[PDB]
């Protein structure tokens, strides 16, 4: 574990996994889709559009497996203990854990499906059914089927049950065969054979509207339906293909959908896994198809890297819409209309992530002091070609960036049906983004429709210009990006030199965007109007300073004075902008091959990442190197700093992440991934640190254990006259506390009344003030007296409130007259002790003040302290000559200072 | 156009300048903020010619000066000064 | 008209002095009618330059 | 739909319409050509605006002056003033803000009078 | 300067709409401030406002008992939970409906809130302050119960003392009695009998009698006693009373029940308070003409708090000595202008109200308020010398105070009535020039004659700013004739000569050192003159760096809005690089100089309750009949005091209705600090004082390769060099480490290591002896350092005087603190000690 980062949230990542989601109607108007991050659940509510309502805690130890929805609570199913992981069964309700399920002990077998009905739960885990009575939440027994082969006995599809069949689960075998079990006594009371044997395992089973009829879904292609008390075959259909096999199924319960005119019902959709479009058989006359919605999500393909597939397809009930999960880490809904006649629906709701691993994070920067700051929107790009800007505070404003009208393209092309892919048709991968909101123009950044990456100024001027620029894979241009707008920006910069971008940047003044080739042409673009304004180098010696081989991380001063460019090999230059030329090169050659660097503003900092796994941070300003850091075991995947400028963080090939500490050279934080970082962004307020993981699609959110509680780790690793500590106010409302009474009376007086109740009842601790400490103040004065250290007495008279300190100052005494009672000679001679240490000068001060204007009588008319008293005025004047001869000395000699010339 | 001027007279007492302020714990002037008095020594006292006593006279510096001790050509030349005063007026 | 002139300072054209004025209600004084004048950027005020064939567009 | 902008030069009596449009380059003054129209000296007063502002600003716009009234000396501080005035609006109308402004700063470092017309007035030490 | 300015903290705003709380303690006062809670701690005269920033006004605040967490909570029920020791924000939350009840139990582990109809306790979240090994969850809320069995507004819940019952107060003049889990002899059990709903419900101490204390003044004790006619009993209504304030109905009531005590806050604005079970009048008073919101009682009960909506209106009274804790005026209207005092310790603002007030840097409280003025206060002004200040208003009226006396030894007024609206004043103290609108000319007075001087003229417009030169030898006006005029007027031939512009004028300011000068005009752009050749230098056109707008009842994009696209108010840095400008926009720009660039934007308010405060309204908010918040709301209210609509119509300026409804956010005035490192603007939403982030940002000055904290200890304790050490610490410039490093060289050294220090680190090194004066009790200490370096730099800074005028100014407040707090107590007590000594 980590002693800075806490993970928080797998953010951005909806349905990533094989396991299907499950949905549950509230009321009359809602339905909660809950589906699977990995580690917890998420549940979407349907009428408020796609929102987020909860994400389950704990995180269960091993990935999920298995979910249902019941009434309230969503039970889940974890853990495949067949190689190594720990398994349970967990009930989460309002995405806390409530319950646990006592799981048998000789379980070994991952859990595919549960089902819950009656006053039963039941757990279709591999070969084995393990049943539980869900009102008290108890074991009750085990089904275990038995076949003549080993692989016949392999329960493939699930167990559903039939709505008016009392306690009777439904089994669908490896082989073709369909087992009905009596679950009360574990007893199977019935089998049922598949026509024509050659088709094999049953893939899905599902209940039709009709009472008891049961949909048989065959791998070997055909779907039948029957009566489950007569074993008789209502329909037959060889809906399946031989390598395509049909693995959901379900049926549209509304009441209307087919016979060709809307009017009549019994529409069935259907969906096959190695597919990505959907199925919708009308099953009036003889069961004819009526529909195919082409490329529901992505088509899953064994050479893409781009995910595909479909988890799920379940109608809602008593509702035209359809919901559709797919594997490339999407959710879908699709609704038919009424008055035309749509065979194929529309979509009407959708939530998707990114469909590959991410390649590139950056939090955008702070909306100067506003409301979004720095920690509200994550930019990240990814290798299924994308660009999304997630949001981390609510999920559901989390959009993707457009780049046109990519769907209605490809529709109106082929790439729907059967040429090249949707992400082929998109932008290139991204490697490197980089954005500034100087002029994100928001909502109306260019009034109108603008065209897009093109290779009118007043406008522009007054609303404002693009905002995010990026630098892609392998293609000569490096494009722009439009944020107020989340579509893509109007210009695509070539380099100069035709090679591929390396690296780009862009100004904090939101004006000049730089593109960096991997060649070493270093151009510079006005983004408001798309123009090629600067060269480095123009055209030291002035205009030989060009680079020999690729420009990875340019950036620029926010004053808008240098640019300091890093080669791949060799160099880093400080470059002159206006006039672009060059001005200091520090030459690392013959050591190293730096592949990154990143920047620290209001630090003046750069940090370059060298190739001997090495991390040196350099100044600007005197332009020599100021902190190296030898750590890794890898190559540097991706580094950071922090706002702070304390640290500096950096994730290797080691699937490692290292953090050190930048002011005193070390390390802190060195914690290990269980896979390898391929990205990292701390964000512009120190909260949240993004990682993009390696084969995890959808990025992973720290917090900072550090701002929020004082960690004490430090561990480098491997593997005279004082004043006193009093409020001065304090002190100072004991020396004036007669005026400020006086004016903290009102002005009027309050209507006391004439009846006025005598003994106010008690208030405080115990009749005096809650502020004087709790624990005789003359009884601590003179046994400090009898004693020598008054410092109990100091220490209690500085911990008094100022009232009671002027009240127990008041109520001092001579006494019965002698030397060892008098309360007044005892505190001269205290004060004169603290004048002799020298601890609280400007106290003694306060406390001799009050002491003389309001106790002068006794004083002068007594001598045996006016002795005391000759001692103190000793000491006073010694003091207060010293004291004096320095602050006059030093007034004075400031005054002349600050005005001399007179 | 706001208005035209008429003369307020307001009454300020010797009470402190803490007195003035408005209500707080403990004041924001220092210690030596506190012991202004809110009135000048002008005000608090000023010699004057209605605050003499009977045979001297106060002088234009603020110095109380004899009838008596006074020499006649001081008599004189105060004389002419205040016929001065009264030709200016 | 007074139809006119009220869309016009609902739209915003209309400042007096220095800030604009977008009630309707607002009443001015002897002292102001002599500075009741358009905003800075109107189309207005382009629309008289252009009719006076004064445009500075500068 | 083409760009185009008019903008107003002003001296004692000496008013100056300049209108700029997107061109090869050219600049004329009452259709006669700029290196013509001036009495013989003047030719520098007119050419300092080109000059400082280099002539690949000027290399895509095209300027076509009137003037009428005053002098020959108050019409050449008024060609000078339209051109000028007429570079720094057609940048700031169909080019870059920050382009506009590296104009306006370089027009101004030189002398004010090439952009805001400050007129004599009557005020002798009262 | 180094550009990093953080928010630091609200001033010059004490209460707003919203519920006071009292630190268990005892000693601190929370109170809210528009959408931030500010902390004023009383034992210690300090105050500072939360980090977070809501986005409506503050609704409700709740304390963990314990003292550690806060939780605000708005209108439209998002929430904020934080920990007050370590300042940081910790949970964001959304209550689904408008929060109207809130409070946490005595056992600390429940809280209960009461929205509109519903009720419902959560468990209080754990924090990674209270766990050892916990961080952050995703979800730290647990809902515990819900309740809907009320039937309008829940307006009271409180807890018990055993933290087992609680009581809820409705407006359907019922209160209710809940338990946490099921008891054994309890059923959750309804108390009514009122007449117009209740406000309050309170536990005894010994939980067997209850109060309920509802709205048309009267108050029940109710008892478990049997039904009479006598297993059988009921909770029924042993005694009734009635408060007999006439004509008004309280609005807020407390009860301290381990006193046994209950105070009333009625509607016409006379508190008073009760010892309860014999109900004694203990006493009453006014405490304003106006109503009062809320009233919160000490956890001892000894202090009262009080809190007025409708102006600022905050007082603490306490009530066994009648007299006031504290009692704070925030102002009612928009702030026009403010100045620093030249100390820097104290501010002094200008209101539209009629009343200006000095605040203090420190304790947040307004210090003095003077009133002489009879309508809206324009701009103030301070003199060199720092003791007088000049006001002028619009009553037409220039003002001259003393701030030693507190009391207007000048007032100057023009022979033909004018209505001032903008002033300036030589530095030396002795001339004021003002102008108005009503008339071009501009006068002149002089300060120890009391007569007018002249009248300067020239301008074909009203002037508009106002600027003397700071080295006090020429007068800069701006006037909407499209001029400004440098006049010089001390010299025996007073001239004027102008300058040309392309618009109308706003703002003038000068440059520290006084050779130039900036004016800001309407179009929206900064044009930078130089004073000697009086020519422009530099310009910026900063309209888009500065448009944010789209106010309700505005029906232009906030990108073509006019009105909102110029700068107000400018002002120079005390280095002299750094203009800083605002106007009537959410946008506060910082520019520099010398580069002419963009340092840094800031947001004045992220509050949505304000009009202009985002650039983008939404279509949820915009309904068929015009924008959401545009329909008049005030029908809806059960009091006609609040029914009542006494508006003017076409009143931009102050009327005494003031429907205010969606104030607009405006940076009406802004100003640096005399001591650098912060700055401030008054905004409609109150006095925002910015200042530096030094500590939580690691920023070294030069730095080596071979220097850390360990090595710079190391270089102090083994070899010894202390000149070498402190050179090292400064270069790391951690704060930390400095103070470790200068605490810890002896004090016979102090004159090698000032001789051999190096002049490019002397002025930080000053900056930071100062501030150790101010703070550190090592007073001898630091005033040595100061001796030293001065006998030793001496001729270096007098040559310089422009780039270390600041760190002198800082280092002179520094002494001045000193010298008059402590060594005039000392000469009064030696004199004090000779005379009682001679007898």
């Amino acid at each position: 574990g980590s002693a800075i980062f806490a993970p928080y949230r797998t953010i951005g990542l909806i349905s990533p996994t094989g396991v299907p989601f499950t949905s549950i109607p509230l009321g009359k108007t809602t339905f909660q889709i809950t589906t699977s991050v990995g580690r917890a659940l998420q549940t979407y509510d349907l009428k408020r559009g796609l929102n987020l309502v909860f994400v389950t805690r704990p995180q269960t130890p091993s990935d999920i497996t298995a979910t249902h929805a019941w009434k309230e609570r969503v039970y889940a199913a974890f853990g495949d203990p067949r190689n190594g992981e720990p398994q349970g069964l967990w009930v989460f309700q309002r995405g806390k854990k409530v319950a646990e399920l006592p799981l048998p002990s000789d379980l070994d077998q991952p859990i595919k499906q549960i089902l819950i009905f009656g006053g039963w739960i039941v757990a279709c885990a591999l070969t084995r059914i393990e049943v539980w009575k869900a009102a008290t939440l108890e074991h009750y027994t085990t089904i275990f089927p038995a076949a003549s082969k080993k692989g016949d006995n392999e329960l493939t599809g699930g167990a559903i049950n039939m709505p008016t069949f009392l306690n009777k689960i439904f089994v669908g075998r490896k082989d073709g065969w369909v087992e009905i079990w009596n679950v009360s006594t574990g007893k199977l009371i019935y089998t049922l054979l598949p026509p024509s044997p050659d088709c094999g395992a049953v893939t899905c089973l599902q209940p039709t509207p009709a009472l008891s009829l049961l949909a048989i879904a065959y791998s070997g292609g055909p779907l039948v339906i029957q009566n489950v008390l007569t074993d008789k075959t209502v329909l037959l259909l060889e809906a399946g293909t031989d390598d395509a096999p049909v693995t959901s199924i379900s049926f549209r319960t509304d009441g209307l959908g087919a016979g060709q005119d809307g009017r009549k019902d019994g529409v069935m959709a259907t969906a096959t896994s190695v597919s990505g479009d959907v199925t919708f058989w009308d099953l009036n006359k003889g069961g004819r198809i009526m529909g195919v919605l082409r490329s529901a999500h992505n088509p899953p393909s064994r050479h893409n890297i781009v995910r595909g597939g479909i988890s799920k397809i379940e109608f809602l009930a008593g509702q035209p819409v359809i919901v559709t999960s797919g594997l490339d880490n999407s959710l879908k809904t699709w609704i038919f209309d009424e008055s035309p006649f749509s065979p194929v629906p529309r979509i009407l709701h959708q939530r998707s992530g990114h469909a590959a691993p991410v390649r590139c994070l950056h939090f955008l920067p702070s909306d100067f002091d506003g409301a979004e700051g720095g920690n509200k929107w994550l930019l990240s790009g990814g290798k299924d070609r994308s660009l999304w800007g997630w949001s981390l505070r609510r999920d559901g404003q989390s959009a993707e960036l457009s780049q046109g009208a990519i769907r209605k393209k490809a529709r109106k092309m082929g790439l729907l049906a059967g040429t090249t892919t949707l992400e082929d048709l998109k932008a290139p991968e991204i490697t490197c983004i980089a954005s500034s909101l100087n002029r994100d123009g928001g909502m109306g950044a260019i009034p109108g429709k603008q065209m897009i990456w093109d290779k009118n100024a007043e406008l522009s001027g007054n609303t404002g210009w693009e905002s995010v620029v990026t630098a892609h894979k392998d293609d000569p241009y490096a494009r722009t990006w439009f944020w107020g707008r989340r579509r893509a920006g109007r210009w695509a910069f070539k380099t100069g030199d035709g090679e591929p971008v390396s690296t780009v940047a862009i100004s904090s003044c939101g004006t000049f965007a730089l593109v960096g080739s991997t060649g070493g042409s270093i151009d510079m673009f006005n983004l408001q109007s798309g123009r090629h304004r600067q060269r480095f180098p123009s055209r030291f010696a002035p205009g030989t300073g060009r680079h020999t081989n690729a420009v990875t991380g340019i950036v620029v001063d926010p004053l808008n004075r240098h640019v300091v460019s890093c080669s791949l090999d060799g160099k880093v230059k400080f470059w002159d902008f206006i006039t672009g030329n060059l001005v200091d090169e520090i030459d690392w050659a013959p050591m190293t091959k730096i592949i990154g660097c990143r920047y620290h503003p209001g630090n003046d900092l750069i940090a370059f990442a060298c190739d001997d796994r090495s991390i040196r941070v350099v100044d600007i300003e005197t332009k020599n190197t100021i902190r190296e850091f030898w750590g890794c075991r890898g190559d540097i995947n991706d580094f950071c700093f922090s706002p702070d400028g304390r640290w500096i963080v950096a994730a290797s090939q080691d699937s490692i992440i290292r953090v050190w500490d930048l002011p005193t050279a070390h390390l802190i934080d060195a914690f290990r991934l269980e896979q390898p970082c391929t990205a990292l962004a701390f964000s512009h307020t120190g909260e949240y640190l993004a990682g993009a993981m390696e084969g995890s699609l959808g990025v992973q959110i720290w917090t900072n254990r550090t701002l929020f509680r004082h960690v004490p780790t430090r561990q480098i690793s491997e593997s005279m006259m004082t004043l006193s500590l009093v409020p001065r106010s304090r002190w100072q409302t004991l020396l004036h506390i007669d005026i400020i009474k006086a004016r903290n009376k009102p002005k009027e007086p309050p209507k006391a009344p004439e009846k006025a109740p005598f003994f106010l009842p008690p208030v405080g601790q115990n009749g005096i003030s809650s502020l004087i400490p709790q624990e005789t103040f003359t009884s601590k004065l003179l046994v400090g007296g009898a004693k020598g250290d008054y410092t109990d007495f100091i220490e209690h008279l500085k911990a008094l409130p100022p009232a009671a300190a002027d009240l127990e100052l008041r109520s001092l005494s001579i006494g019965n007259g002698d030397e060892a009672t008098n309360e007044l000679l005892h505190f001269i001679r205290a004060l004169t002790s603290r004048l002799v240490a020298r601890r609280d000068y400007e106290l003694t001060q306060a406390w001799m003040t009050v002491f003389l204007r309001l106790h002068f009588d006794l004083i002068m008319e007594n001598e045996e302290l006016l002795q005391a008293l000759g001692e103190w005025r000793e000491h006073q004047a010694r003091e207060r000559d010293r004291l004096s001869e320095l602050v006059g000395y030093c007034g004075g000699v400031v005054s002349f200072l600050r005005s001399p010339r007179t | 156009k706001p208005k035209p001027p008429a003369p307020t007279l307001t009454v300020v007492s010797d009470v402190a300048t803490v007195a003035m302020e408005d209500a707080q714990p403990a004041t924001a002037q220092g210690v030596a903020g506190g012991e202004t008095s809110m009135i000048a020594p002008q005000e608090v006292y000023a010699p004057s010619k209605d605050t003499a006593e009977k045979g001297e006279v106060v002088t234009k510096a603020g110095i109380p000066i004899a009838k008596q001790e006074m020499s006649r050509e001081e008599k004189l030349r105060r004389r002419r000064r205040e016929k001065e005063r009264i030709r200016k007026a | 008209t007074v139809q006119a002139a009220t869309k016009l300072i609902e739209q915003g054209h209309v400042r007096v002095g220095v800030e604009e004025v977008r009630d309707p209600a607002f009443l001015v004084t002897r002292n102001m009618e002599d500075f009741v004048t358009w905003t800075v950027g109107s189309k207005i005020k382009q629309n008289i330059m252009k009719y006076r064939d004064k445009l500075d567009d500068f | 739909s083409v760009q185009a902008v008019q903008v107003f030069g002003k001296k004692k009596n000496a008013t100056a319409v300049a209108r700029c449009v997107q061109g090869k380059g050219l600049i004329k003054v009452n259709g006669k050509p700029l290196k013509l129209f001036a009495p013989e000296i003047l030719r520098a007063k007119l050419y300092e605006p080109i000059l400082i502002l280099g002539t690949d600003k000027f290399a895509d716009v095209d300027i076509r002056i009137r003037v009428a009234g005053g002098g020959h000396t108050s019409q050449v501080y008024a060609v000078r003033q339209a051109i000028a005035k007429s570079i720094v609006a057609y940048y700031a109308k169909y080019v870059d803000e920050h382009s506009k402004n590296l104009l306006k700063q370089e027009l101004i470092q030189f002398d004010r009078s090439l952009l805001v017309a400050d007129p004599r007035r009557c005020e002798p030490k009262k | 300067m180094k550009t990093n300015f953080k928010f630091s903290n609200l001033l010059g705003t004490v209460y707003c709409r919203g519920n006071l709380l009292f630190s268990p303690d005892g000693t601190h006062l929370f109170s809210p401030v528009g959408n931030r809670v500010t902390v004023f701690n009383l034992v210690e005269n300090k105050s500072y406002t939360f980090p977070f920033a809501h986005r409506k006004n503050i609704s409700r605040i709740g304390l963990t008992p314990q003292g550690n967490l806060l939780l605000s909570i708005d209108e439209d029920g998002q929430a904020i939970l934080t920990n007050v020791p370590r300042r940081v924000v910790l949970y964001h939350f959304s209550f689904k409906s408008p929060v109207t009840a809130l409070a946490f139990s005595p056992s600390g582990r429940h809280f209960v809130v009461g929205l509109k109809r519903k009720i419902e306790v959560w468990h209080v979240p754990s924090t990674p302050d209270t766990n050892e090994d916990g961080d952050l969850e995703f979800a730290p809320f647990v809902r515990h119960h819900t309740h809907m069995q009320h039937f309008d507004d829940v307006r009271h819940l409180e807890w018990s003392s055993d933290s087992r019952f609680f009581l809820s107060a409705s407006k359907d003049l019922t209160a209710r009695i809940w338990s946490l889990d099921t008891e054994e002899g309890f059923v959750p059990t309804v108390l009514s009998g009122h007449r117009q709903g209740v406000v309050g419900a309170y536990f005894s101490k010994d939980q067997e009698t209850i109060y309920t204390v509802s709205k048309d003044g009267a108050v029940f004790e109710w008892k478990y006693v049997a039904k009479p006619g006598h297993e059988d009993m009921q909770w029924r209504i042993v005694n009734k009373h009635f408060f007999m304030q006439n004509a008004a109905t309280l609005r807020c009531a407390a009860y301290h029940a381990e006193s046994n005590l209950l105070v009333a806050g009625f509607s016409n604005g006379i508190f008073g308070l009760y010892e309860m079970p014999d109900f004694n009048l203990i006493h009453t008073l006014s405490i304003s003409q106006n109503e009062i919101d809320f009233v919160t009682i000490n956890k001892s009960g000894e202090w009262l708090a009080f809190g007025a909506s409708k102006l600022g209106q905050l007082l603490v009274w306490e009530w066994q000595s009648e007299s006031y804790i504290l009692k704070q005026q925030g102002h009612f209207d928009a702030m026009n202008s403010l100045v620093y005092s030249p100390d820097g310790q104290r501010i002094v603002t200008a209101a539209d109200d009629g009343k200006i007030k000095v605040w203090d840097v420190e304790s947040g409280f307004c210090i003095v308020t003077f009133t002489e003025h009879t309508s809206g206060v324009t701009a103030c002004e301070f003199a060199k010398k720092g003791s007088v200040l000049f006001t002028a208003s619009l009553d037409g009226s220039v003002r001259a105070w003393d701030l030693i006396r507190y009391r207007n030894f000048r007032t100057f007024t023009a022979p033909e009535r004018l209505s001032f609206t903008c002033m300036a004043v030589d530095p030396s103290g002795e001339v004021i020039a003002a102008g108005s609108i009503d008339s071009f000319d501009i006068h002149i007075w002089s300060v120890q004659t009391g007569q007018l001087l002249d009248r300067l003229s020239g301008h074909e417009g009203p002037v508009s700013s106002l600027a003397f030169a700071p080295d006090g030898s020429v007068l800069v006006s701006g006037s909407w004739d499209r001029t400004a005029r440098i006049w010089s007027i001390f010299s025996r031939t007073q001239t004027s000569e102008p300058l040309q512009l392309q618009s109308d004028v706003l703002d003038v300011a000068f440059r520290p050192d006084s050779k130039q000068i900036a004016i800001s005009t309407l179009d929206g752009q900064l044009t930078f003159w130089s004073v000697s050749e009086a020519q422009q230098v530099s310009g910026v056109d900063g309209r888009r760096d500065v448009s944010g707008g789209r106010r309700i009842t505005d029906r232009r994009t906030a990108a073509n809005v006019a009105g909102t696209k110029n700068f107000n108010t400018i002002r120079y840095s005390m280095d002299g690089t750094c203009l800083l400008a605002g106007g009537n926009s959410k946008y506060i720009c910082l520019y520099s100089t010398t580069t002419m660039v963009l340092l840094k934007k800031f947001t004045v308010s992220v509050n949505l309750s304000l009009s202009g405060t985002q650039e983008f309204l939404n279509s949820k908010l915009m309904t068929e009949a015009g924008p959401v918040g545009l329909l008049d709301d005030q029908g809806e209210a059960s009091d006609l005091e609040d029914r009542i609509d006494r508006s003017l119509p076409g009143s931009k300026r102050g009327d005494p209705g003031a429907r205010k409804k969606f104030p607009e956010v405006r940076v009406s005035g802004v100003a640096f600090s005399p001591t650098g490192n912060s700055f401030c603007a008054a905004s409609t939403e109150g006095l925002l004082v910015y200042s530096l982030d030094n500590t939580v940002q690691f920023d070294p000055f030069d730095l080596n390769m071979e220097i850390t904290p360990a090595s710079t200890l190391a270089v102090l304790e083994k070899e010894k060099d202390y000149l070498k050490a402190l050179v090292m610490a400064f270069r790391l410039n951690e704060a930390g480490l400095i103070t470790r490093v200068y605490q810890a060289i002896p004090y016979t050294d102090i004159g090698l290591v000032v001789e051999q220090f190096p002049t490019v680190y002397v002025p930080r090194l000053l900056r930071f002896v100062a501030a150790q004066t101010e703070q550190s009790p090592h007073m001898e200490f630091c005033l040595l350092w100061i001796r030293a370096l001065i006998d030793k730099h001496g001729p270096w800074l007098a040559a310089n005087r422009g780039k270390v005028d600041v760190e002198l100014r800082v280092v002179a407040r520094a002494v001045a603190k000193m010298r008059d707090e402590i060594r005039r107590l000392a000469d009064e007590n030696v004199y004090m000690v000779d005379y009682l000594l001679n007898q």
